[PDB]
């Protein structure tokens, strides 16, 4: 039982990191999401520019 | 032998509410991971579009 | 006593099978993120190109005007 | 049976243990994934900084040229 607590502390404690880690990652793909779809814009809009 | 089934009692209280906030956690995160998931799916498809516009620009300014 | 180790027990798998799935997510990441990096790189690469034939295309059309 | 619910008990015990070690062992994996994944995302980033950069300075001398024509 004071072990199987210990392991479960520990375990919690990189559950925690892991889950601000998927938090974090979620935000920064959707910011570079931002961009991606300026570029898709603005090259299509280059593209229309070369006909 | 009274205070100790009273100590493992509390441990193994401790155990359950780590593990509902674990699980509480990880549903959390496992419902980013989907929304990022789907975002990437989406970014290639959209870089896939990019890559085929750069090669007409390309192309046709030759 | 009994009914207590059995929730205990089964809120552990239940973790378990559901930090399973977290690790696949992570690992499907991994693997995208490196695969659109390769389309970025090339991206990059048609972008820069690009750039070199307009500028150069304006720069004929501007010594042009200026003639 | 008694013997045998003790059986249970402790064979649930140690089932929670090893369940719980190798959860250690998912999440290390999933952070070194992780960890990697970041990597990547910060230097595609910038190469999509560029990149939008790139596109900007297109869009701006095709108006030129367009114009000069």
């Amino acid at each position: 039982i004071e072990t199987r607590h210990s392991e479960i502390i520990k375990l919690e404690n990189s559950i925690r990191e892991l889950h601000d880690m998927f938090m974090d990652m979620a935000m920064l793909v959707e910011s570079q999401g931002e961009m991606i779809d300026r570029i898709e814009y603005n090259v299509e809009h280059a593209v229309d520019y070369v006909e | 032998l009274e205070e100790m089934q009273r100590r493992a009692d509390q441990l193994a209280d401790e155990s359950l509410e780590s593990t509902r906030r674990m699980l509480q956690l990880v549903e959390e995160s496992k419902d980013a991971g989907i929304r990022t998931l789907v975002m990437l799916d989406e970014q290639g498809e959209q870089l896939e579009r990019i890559e085929e516009g750069m090669d007409q620009i390309n192309k046709d300014m030759k």
